[PDB]
């Protein structure tokens, strides 16, 4: 992919106590155009492990297909092996780096989440190769946005619960609806706990405009 | 007589030895058998178990091919493990392509095709195995095809391959099938894979059982070990009787 | 170009305009962008000519041999899928925004759009080309559900013939066809049976 | 160039000017623009002029195969099918745009190829640097189901307007009359053009030519 | 698979390519077919007995043409001949579309016969089972040829191949004549098939091409009838 | 970089700086810009230091084989045709290396120019790097094929000394190495600073 | 398309008698942001060596693995595992092999040599590399050099006793040139993971940098 | 006889071909390696068949790298394959990893290519039969001096004296009535020396023999004539 | 006769004689025994020596941290197999950042030892194979097989007069999984010496061990370091 062509904005992931909270708006643009308005851009990949994904959302497809095989290929052998978050996100790493390397690559930030073994994992994966951790993540002006907030709370804060970890997740998609131009106030919000691999559909932020009448 | 050495060769009387060996190959293993009912199908095998060295589950007959399709096999495993890795291909390649899963008959097809094209040449030999696929969806219901090395498919209510095939189907042409519940046939499948068991000549066996229907919603997979349990309770009363 | 497809309880309908363009040329004024790809499956083509014919082309080759092999009506999310397939491997080479809309037994009547770029996502309705830019207000305000075949109809000759009426690439004729169990239903408004809207004078 | 095409009531006449140039200089005044397919159909060609005579002789030659296989007349879809797919192959770097016109079993078909492998069926079509102007005869003048003499009238004017309105046509007007029972291939067909009448005499007299070395080589003939 | 590499035809120790032979002995229990070259035309001739009155008689030709001006016809096995003829015809289109001028007859005969020289020496294959007759018209002359499953080509004033073909050769040395025309040409073909004919013949048991300065046809079943009743 | 080599009455002599930057950044002052491909055959290094590096270690491979084959050393010509012959595959892909090969076989000393650019020439006397044009100066005044050994150290260590001092890229110290009849000698190493002190009163 | 980036990140080494250190930041940035700020440049290759990585965090990566795998492969092949020089020899090879679209990587590998020194090597993005008795590099390598320069080796100092370098003035020195470098380079910063090679092994220890 | 492939097993469970390639082996002039801690002595006979021949140009005992030697008994003409992608090995190991290849190394490397032969699925280039010659690789690496054997199954084993050609039996014998751990290198020339002039048929002398040493010190040397006439006239 | 000399030949009885002689080459090499308990996995090799100046060949070899393997068969073949294993967990570090899975290890190659069982020219690989492997399933001994088949075994013994071993492997299993690691190692000591001849007798030169386990990677002890574990060995009956 050279030239992106329907994409998806930021998608948002924080850590807690007992699992991961991730979240992205439902929103497929066209340049400026708000085209598509009802699209998931969460994937369950299995029991353990979900992924977000932004940017160019024929790539995001793609990769969704490509998982979904290489997890239903391995639940085939039955052996009691499966992948784990990190497993994935390694492939997804190698995936990336690959397509980078012969300068056709997959145009998608994706941010990992998991729980396995009793712990949470959130990985960040771009479409150079660039990988990481973190206790919390965010993808394009998501960054600039909403990763401070997020970052100032688990500074002061290095655990939340999962009510926190929601609770912030939905301030953080306020923001981003005040402030991000392509960005949709309807957004799904993706969890993975023990529990396996739950997406709550279609979420609206509150907004205020009382500054609106505060104009001289 | 020179005509039996290569799958490229007829016979003066228009047969191809080559793959009627091979089908001998599939004839000297220990029996399986599908049985298609109302609700699914129901997969049994008589894994002989050679030694007690071995890890119980050791050398399954039974595999997963496709979320929705089982496959029982019988003959040379090796041949049978290649034989699933292609239908496994098949069905990934087919969901790749068209974005849904594969439906049985077809997937059957294109297996037994790839089976044939083995049975034409000189440079390659006839695979030594023969095989079913089961399957069950809403819209298509339970399906239950049967594979063997001359690349011959067909469908079935009740297949039996290896050596007692015979009367494994005589005993489940006593059963109708076709309107019976999966949980019945486990006992059913159980019991005559206990009958056409040889205790002098093939010593001890393992029960291998293996289901795809409505009560496993469209997924094929092991039998739960409650139920096996049950149904070989059932088999070895019935045997004992 | 302008094409669109509404889905309705037991079918689909089809529309477009019928003008090609090279530049401000228009090189065909009775152009047909809704092409069977089967029995019960049309495709509506925005963008490149030879890029959508090309495709169309191949998609209904391969989706024939497929329902031979079968033996069963396609599914339109089959056709959606081949057209997804050819758009994203080639999105490089092609320009090419489909729609597939259809009907078969399983699902009843369906529309996908597979923009440029090779995406596949399912709609209740979908427009597409360079006039659509100019009606999505409209088909979000017009649009609702439980519209009879009829209605839609009515909804999508409205809203091509606004779109025509401001996109200099759109105009010409109006093809229609609706898809149902029954069949295909075609039709052409032209001349005064398109829509007409008065331009505000004074 | 200009070629033109349009279905009448019995088949189909296809028309071109005879003007080749290379840059804005004429190049070749009698330039056969109208190519054989195949018995029943017929292409006239604008564009580069090699990519349209190669592109049409190698599917004359394809067809011509398909016929002796087939042993029947063949169709002026297989035509298209055949120029299209080829030109799509080469992403329009053949340039050749044609005018494909024949009869076959089916009745009169005409079809617009256009480089890149996009095509058109139509009841009349277009081409080359001269087309907007006998597109605007044919608009202003087209009616369906003309008699054989009024379309062949009708393209022949459409051609001129191409002749007469752009530099890159001229010359005479070659028609070629597509009907099941017959092919009437008039070249020419109307000779608008010719050279005025030369007023003086140059002749170079023998002599007037100096030469410094001459060399007589005999040829032994049969 | 993929294909033998080793020629399947070999020298014998006498010298002799035996696998050539016996094609040819494919050839010799071939359906009689004749060619006599006229003066203003050749003419292909051919026995067509079906097995029995179900076969559609008038759905596979024998006799088939090439191009415009050249046709041909076989004798011995007609799978082998379907084959040879598509690529006589590919080779031919391949001439015109390089040189813009119709194959000479001589050249397609060449081009065809090397094809057939390449199954006597290639790997993991036989030898065409066919002898080919062709037929063609150029440079206002007109052409009969020859070929053999071993490549190998002659040129003839008239010739038959198949069964009964010595007899047919010896046949017309006394009749043909150099001097005669087409349709005397086609009398004399009729009767040289009739020589080696089992039963009565008809239009619909023989086929006959004409190649002449208009070109290379098959003749009808009532042109056949016509020239039927004129030789009885 | 400067490197120089000359042929003279005892043999040969080679001399670097030992400087290597990148842009306008001291890199590193120790940089072993002589290759000892084998006790009779060197190498120098000017230009890409991962290139001249990565070739000329290609070169001592591809020269130890042919001696093990052929159960004889390489001549100075053939190792050098091999390197040129190596990197003209890669013309005008980016190679930058300017090397010179120093050796003594059977037809004496042989001093042999090698580049990324094509050249390959024998000659009595080289300079090559950023800092070859004021060593050529000074080598060129103070050069005789009749020199004394360590006469001709000297002349080295001054052309070296003077390319340091007006070449930015140039600098460290004088690596000095000696080619016989019987093998190279690593003469010495001098610190320009040193150097300096010694040139200046 | 660009297929690089600029992560950020400074490595540094130092090789003594009997240790080497090699120590980094463990900050993650891009344009003008942080990506996280625990990512360590060190990786244990061997009980003996260590390599500092910066640069292309892609290519720092891949190319980790990449090591890691040839590691593997020649005790496989040699029975015995690779010494350091080995590993710099190595490393040098595979760069080179991309002379051509390279890792955008600076590399510095710290270990222990046969004897039981000591030995650093350093290297550039296409493969070149070179021994030092210490070296930086990365975001804020131009700012480290030149103090190490003087402290180490004692550059531009008279009358000072040349003493061997013991293991606490080296974690002394590495704490603080990591120290000033945080204050100036805005890349270089959050922490300090520093790892001590001796026979003994690998010890790691952090310290606090600021964090703006 | 072509009535079977060169990939085929007998009834036993060995490749025909293998055990015909030793067969070959059988038939080379004896070489004979020992291995001691002071460095490996090879040996070998050089059966010079004509005295108008070179015995120069006899070469049994070649260069690997100079602290790797290989003598060699059997096809010779085969040998010659196996010793270019021995040095090409060692040279690529020292390229690659600026360090000496172990003599383990290099044998294995060599010995990976005795059944890299076969018929179908084989691209030109391929082997159509194994090599019908037996290595003794003498080194002296880290590990002290090592023996190595390798045959043409591919098999290869460290051995501290091993004889190999037609006179192996005998030679194998001598050298466990001879062999201790603690022989010093001049013990091992001798006793060698020894060895073949019992096995060889020509008078031993210092043409029609080679032999060749490995020390921790010197490098690969081959004796001169002069050092073999001082070495023969104590025996 | 006319059906033993090709792979791609069936015979009238539905065997491929080729592949029964491969067979017959793993059956001549030297025995080989695997075991395992809950928490590890432990293969003891007899090596053999074809001169009593040669050292004994190498029967254990390291594939990853996790998996070890012994061989009995051609050691070229062996080799080859080794190297394939060695790169699929290579591959599957690289890939996914894990160890591979033993079953999956050797389901891989079951596939590729297959493939020229088929195949006209091709011969089948003429090495069996004990597998030895610690995972999250725990630890794992599979066989495998000239035949391309595999075996998940709780112990095995392949090799020339493997069958005194697996018969007391039979005998004692019970005990296996209950064991610690020494006396583990000692009960395969005690099968791999059922395989040996009356004159023969175990010692530290014809012995080599191979344990792994959960917080053990892939160890191979040699010469001396097998001392340990037979010490504690009784005298054979
Ligand atoms: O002094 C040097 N040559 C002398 C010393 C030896 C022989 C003579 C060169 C002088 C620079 C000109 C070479 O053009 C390049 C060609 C290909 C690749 C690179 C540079 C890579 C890189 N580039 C590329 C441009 C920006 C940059 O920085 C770079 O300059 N690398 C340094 C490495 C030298 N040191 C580092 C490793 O440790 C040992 C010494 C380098 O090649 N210097």
């Amino acid at each position: 992919t050279q030239n992106p062509m329907v994409t998806g904005t930021s998608v948002l992931g924080v850590k807690f106590e007992g699992g991961v909270v991730i979240a992205a708006d439902m929103l497929g643009s066209y340049g400026s155009l708000a085209r598509f308005r009802n699209i998931s851009r969460i994937m369950r990949v299995n029991n353990s492990t979900m992924l977000g994904a932004s940017g160019d959302y024929a790539d995001f497809q793609y990769l969704k297909q490509v998982l979904g095989q290489m997890v239903i290929d391995e639940e085939l052998l039955g052996d009691g092996h499966s992948y784990s978050p990190r497993a994935i996100h390694s492939w997804l790493t190698r995936a990336m780096y690959s397509r980078r390397s012969k300068m056709n690559p997959l145009w998608n930030t994706m941010v990992i989440g998991g729980y396995a073994d009793g712990e949470s994992f959130l990985g960040y994966v771009d479409m150079l190769g660039v990988a990481y951790e973190a206790p919390s993540l965010a993808t394009g002006y998501g960054a600039y946005l909403a990763q401070p907030l997020l970052r100032e709370v688990l500074e002061k804060q290095p655990v939340l619960s999962q009510t926190e970890a929601r609770d912030l997740v939905e301030r953080c998609m306020r923001v981003l609806y005040y402030r991000d131009a392509r960005s949709y106030n309807r957004f799904q919000i993706a969890t993975v706990t023990e529990k396996g691999v739950e997406i709550e559909g279609p979420l609206s932020t509150e907004t205020n405009w009382d500054i609106a009448h505060m104009i001289s | 007589t020179g005509y039996d050495l290569s799958a490229s060769t007829f016979s003066p009387d228009g047969r191809v030895f080559q793959v009627e060996y091979a089908m001998k190959a599939v004839e000297n293993s220990s029996t399986a058998i599908g049985i298609r009912c109302k609700d699914g199908v129901v997969f049994g095998v008589e894994k002989l178990v050679l030694s007690k060295l071995y890890e119980e589950g050791s050398n399954k007959r039974l595999f997963n091919v496709d979320r929705h399709v089982g496959m029982a096999v019988a003959g040379l495993l090796a041949d049978a493990r290649s034989l699933a890795d292609i239908a496994r291909e098949e069905a990934s390649n087919f969901r790749s392509n068209f974005g849904y899963n594969i439906p049985l008959k077809h997937l059957a097809d294109r297996v037994a095709m790839y089976v044939h094209a083995y049975t034409l040449y000189s440079a390659v030999r006839p695979f030594g195995c023969s095989f079913m696929l089961g399957s069950y969806s809403v819209n298509d219901g339970a399906q239950l095809y049967m594979i063997d090395p001359s690349g011959v498919s067909y469908g079935y209510w009740g297949c039996a391959i290896g050596k007692a095939r015979q009367a494994a189907k005589t005993e489940i042409e006593k059963l109708q099938m076709k309107e019976m519940t999966c949980r019945d046939i486990v006992k059913e499948v159980a019991k005559i894979i206990y009958i056409v068991h040889d205790e002098v000549k093939d010593k001890a066996f393992e029960l291998e059982l293996s289901w795809v229907g409505e009560l496993t919603n469209g997924r094929h997979e092991i039998v739960p070990k409650d139920i096996r349990e049950e149904a070989e309770k059932y088999a070895k009363e019935s045997l004992k009787e | 170009t302008t094409i669109m497809a509404v889905q309705f309880d037991g079918g689909v309908v089809l529309g477009a305009d019928s003008r090609t363009t090279t530049g401000s040329y228009i090189a065909n004024r009775v152009t047909d962008k809704l092409t069977p790809i089967h029995d019960r499956i049309f495709c509506c083509r925005s963008g490149s000519a030879a890029d959508t014919q090309a495709v169309a082309d191949a998609v209904t080759y391969q989706l024939g041999f497929h329902s031979i092999e079968l033996n069963e009506p396609p599914l339109v999310h089959t056709a959606a899928s081949l057209f997804k397939e050819m758009c994203y491997r080639y999105r490089e080479d092609l320009m090419a925004g489909i729609i597939i809309a259809g009907w078969d037994p399983q699902e009843g009547g369906q529309v996908y759009s597979v923009p440029m770029g090779g995406m596949m996502v399912r709609q209740s309705f979908a427009i597409g080309g360079s006039g659509s830019s100019y009606i999505y207000g409209y088909v979000d305000a017009t649009y609702r559900e439980g519209m009879t075949k009829e209605e839609c109809l009515q909804f999508t000759a409205n809203a091509l013939a606004l779109a025509m009426e401001r996109d200099g690439s759109s105009g010409g004729v109006i093809r229609l066809a609706a898809i149902a169990e029954s069949g295909v239903e075609r039709q052409v408004l032209l001349g005064d049976q398109i829509p007409k809207f008065a331009v505000a004078t004074l | 160039t200009t070629i033109a095409g349009v279905v009448y009531k019995d088949g189909i006449v296809l028309g071109a000017d005879t003007r080749a140039t290379e840059g804005m200089v004429v190049a070749d005044k009698n330039c056969s623009k109208i190519h054989f397919i195949s018995p029943n159909i017929y292409c006239c060609g604008a564009g580069t002029a090699a990519d349209t005579d190669m592109t049409t002789q190698l599917i004359s030659s394809n067809l011509e195969l398909h016929s002796l296989s087939t042993g029947r007349l063949p169709r002026v879809v297989t035509a298209n099918r055949m120029l299209k797919q080829m030109l799509f192959r080469y992403q329009g770097y053949i340039g050749a745009a044609l005018v494909l016109g024949g009869v076959d079993v089916t009745g009169p078909h005409l079809y617009s190829i256009y480089p890149h492998g996009s095509t058109d069926k139509l009841p009349y079509v277009t081409m080359g640097s001269g087309s907007l102007a006998a597109m605007a005869v044919f608009e202003d003048k087209f009616r369906p189901d003309m008699e054989e003499e009024e379309a062949k009238n009708l393209v022949s004017e459409a051609i001129a307007a191409g002749i007469f309105n752009d530099l890159g046509s001229g010359s005479n007007i070659d028609l070629c009359v597509i009907s099941k029972n017959k092919l009437d291939f008039l070249r020419p067909y109307t000779v608008p053009n010719k050279k005025g009448t030369r007023l003086g005499r140059y002749r170079c007299e023998k002599g007037t030519t100096a030469v410094l070395t001459e060399k007589i080589t005999p040829l032994e003939i049969e | 698979e993929r294909g033998y590499s080793f020629s399947l035809t070999t020298f014998s120790p006498s010298g002799k390519l035996v696998q050539i032979e016996y094609a040819l002995a494919a050839v010799a229990g071939g359906a009689p077919s004749v060619g006599i070259k006229a003066a203003n035309g050749v003419v292909l001739a051919t026995e067509k007995k079906q097995k029995s009155i179900l076969y559609d008689e008038r759905s596979v030709h024998k006799v088939e043409p090439i191009t415009k001006h050249i046709g041909l016809v076989y004798s011995g096995m007609g799978p082998d001949y379907r084959v040879l003829v598509h690529r006589a015809r590919k080779l031919a289109q391949q001439y015109y579309l390089v040189y813009q001028e119709p194959i000479p007859t001589a050249q397609l005969v060449q081009r065809v016969a090397s094809v057939m020289q390449e199954y006597t020496q290639s790997g993991g294959v036989r030898p065409f089972g066919v002898s080919l007759l062709i037929c063609g018209w150029n440079e206002g002359r007109p052409y009969l040829f020859q070929s053999d499953p071993s490549g190998a080509y002659f040129a003839w004033k008239a010739t038959a191949m198949g069964k009964n073909y010595v007899n047919g050769k010896t046949f017309l040395e006394k009749r043909y004549n150099e001097d005669l025309e087409l349709e005397d040409a086609i009398h004399t073909a009729i009767l040289t098939l009739k020589e080696s004919f089992e039963g009565q013949m008809t239009e619909d048991n023989i086929e006959v091409g004409i190649c002449n300065e208009a070109g290379f046809r098959r003749l009808t079943p009532t042109e056949v009838k016509d020239y039927l009743a004129a030789i009885a | 970089t400067t490197t120089l080599a000359f042929k003279f009455r005892h043999g040969v002599i080679v001399a670097a700086d030992s400087r290597a930057t990148a842009g306008a950044y001291i890199a590193s002052q120790t940089v072993k810009k002589v290759i000892e491909i084998n006790p009779y055959l060197l190498g120098t290094m000017a230009g890409g230091a991962a290139d001249c590096s990565f070739w000329e270690r290609l070169l001592a491979r591809q020269c130890r084989i042919y001696e093990l084959r052929n159960k004889e050393r390489i001549s100075v010509a053939a190792a050098s045709k091999l390197l040129a012959n190596m990197v003209y595959q890669y013309k005008g892909m980016g190679l930058s290396m300017g090397t010179m090969i120093c050796g003594w076989d059977k037809r004496g000393p042989g001093l042999y120019y090698v580049d990324s650019e094509g050249n390959r020439i024998s000659g009595a006397t080289f300079s090559v790097g950023s800092g070859s044009v004021y060593a050529y100066g000074v080598m060129d005044r103070g050069y005789s094929y009749d020199l004394e050994v360590e006469q001709a150290y000297d002349l080295a260590r001054r052309a070296i000394y003077q390319a340091t001092y007006r070449d930015a890229y140039s600098g460290g110290a004088v690596n000095l190495y000696h080619v016989r009849e019987d093998g190279w000698i690593r003469v010495s190493s001098d610190n320009v600073a040193d150097l300096h002190e010694k040139y200046s009163g | 398309f660009s297929p690089y980036v600029f992560n950020g990140g400074t490595i540094l080494a130092i090789a003594g008698e009997d240790f080497a250190i090699v120590a980094s930041d463990t900050r993650l940035s891009e344009g003008f942001s942080i990506h996280t700020r625990d990512s360590p440049k060190c990786y244990k290759l061997t009980d003996k060596t260590v390599i500092g990585c910066s640069g292309f965090h892609g290519d720092c990566l891949t190319l980790t693995k990449i090591i890691e795998a040839r590691l593997k492969m020649y005790k496989h092949s040699n029975n015995k595992a690779m010494t350091t020089g080995a590993i710099a020899a190595m490393l040098s090879t595979i760069l080179y092999s991309r002379r051509f679209f390279p890792y955008y990587v600076y590399n510095i590998i710290g270990g222990l040599d046969e004897e039981g020194k000591g030995a650093v090597y350093s290297f550039d993005p296409v493969g070149s590399y070179q021994r030092d008795s210490f070296k930086a590099g990365g975001s804020a390598s131009a700012m480290l050099q030149p103090l190490l320069d003087n402290q180490v080796g004692f550059k531009n100092m008279q009358n000072v006793e040349h003493v061997p370098l013991s293991l606490d003035r080296a974690m002394r020195l590495v704490k603080d040139v990591f120290i000033s470098a945080a204050e100036r380079d805005v890349y270089t910063g959050d922490a300090l993971r520093i790892c001590i090679v001796t026979k003994e092994g690998i010890r790691e220890e952090t310290v606090s940098l600021r964090k703006d | 006889e072509y009535d079977r492939g060169v990939n085929t097993f007998s009834p036993e469970g060995r490749l025909f071909q293998v055990e015909y390639a030793i067969e070959a082996i059988k038939l080379g002039s004896t070489a004979i390696g020992i291995q001691t801690s002071e460095g490996v002595c090879l040996a070998v006979e050089k059966r010079i068949t004509s005295p108008l021949m070179e015995p120069s140009s006899i070469e049994k005992i070649v260069e690997i790298d100079a602290h790797i030697g290989c003598a060699m008994s059997g096809l010779i003409a085969d040998a010659k394959t196996l010793i270019d992608k021995a040095r090409v090995e060692t040279q690529n190991h020292w390229f690659t990893y600026n360090e000496t290849m172990t003599v383990e190394s290099v044998t294995q490397a060599v010995s990976n290519l005795a059944l890299q032969f076969g018929e179908e699925d084989a691209d030109p280039g391929a082997m159509s039969r194994p090599f019908g010659v037996a290595l003794l690789f003498g080194g002296v690496d880290e590990k002290g001096p090592q023996l190595f054997h390798m045959d043409p199954s591919g098999t290869f084993v460290q051995c501290d004296a091993r004889a190999i050609g037609s006179a192996s039996e005998g030679a194998q014998s001598s050298l466990q009535e001879v062999y201790h751990k603690s022989m010093t290198l001049k013990e091992a020339i001798k006793s060698s020396l020894i060895i073949l002039k019992q096995v060889m048929e020509e008078k031993l002398n210092a043409t029609n023999i080679e032999l060749a040493t490995v020390q921790p010190g010197q490098n690969f040397h081959m004796f001169t004539k002069e050092e073999l006439e001082e070495v023969i006239k104590d025996i | 006769n006319q059906y033993d000399n090709d792979v791609t030949v069936w015979s009238p009885q539905g065997r491929i004689h080729q592949i029964e002689y491969a067979m017959e080459a793993v059956k001549q090499g030297s025995a080989t025994v695997g075991l395992k308990s809950k928490t590890h996995a432990v293969l003891v090799a007899l090596k053999r020596a074809q001169s009593e100046l040669a050292a004994h060949q190498k029967k254990i070899l390291h594939v990853d941290n996790h998996i070890g393997i012994s061989i009995a068969g051609l050691t070229a073949d062996a080799r080859l197999l080794c190297n394939f294993m060695r790169q699929e967990c290579l591959d599957s570090r690289f890939v996914f950042d894990r160890p591979l899975p033993v079953s999956r290890l050797v389901s891989l190659i079951g596939s590729k030892t297959q493939i020229p069982t088929q195949r006209y020219g091709r011969r089948p690989y003429g090495v069996g194979l004990l597998i030895a492997g610690y995972d999250d399933m725990g630890p794992h001994i599979f066989q495998t097989c000239p035949s391309a088949n595999y075996f998940d075994c709780r112990a095995m013994s392949i090799g020339a007069r493997s069958q005194s071993a697996r018969t007391y492997l039979e005998r004692h299993m019970s005990e296996f999984m209950e064991c610690n690691l020494n006396e583990l190692v000692k009960h395969g000591l005690r099968a791999l010496r059922e395989t040996l001849p009356a004159e023969q007798d175990l010692t530290t030169k014809n012995v080599s061990i191979g344990i792994v386990g959960k917080d053990l990677e892939f160890t191979i002890y040699d010469d001396d370091d097998v001392s340990p574990f037979l010490e504690g060995l009784e005298e054979r009956p």
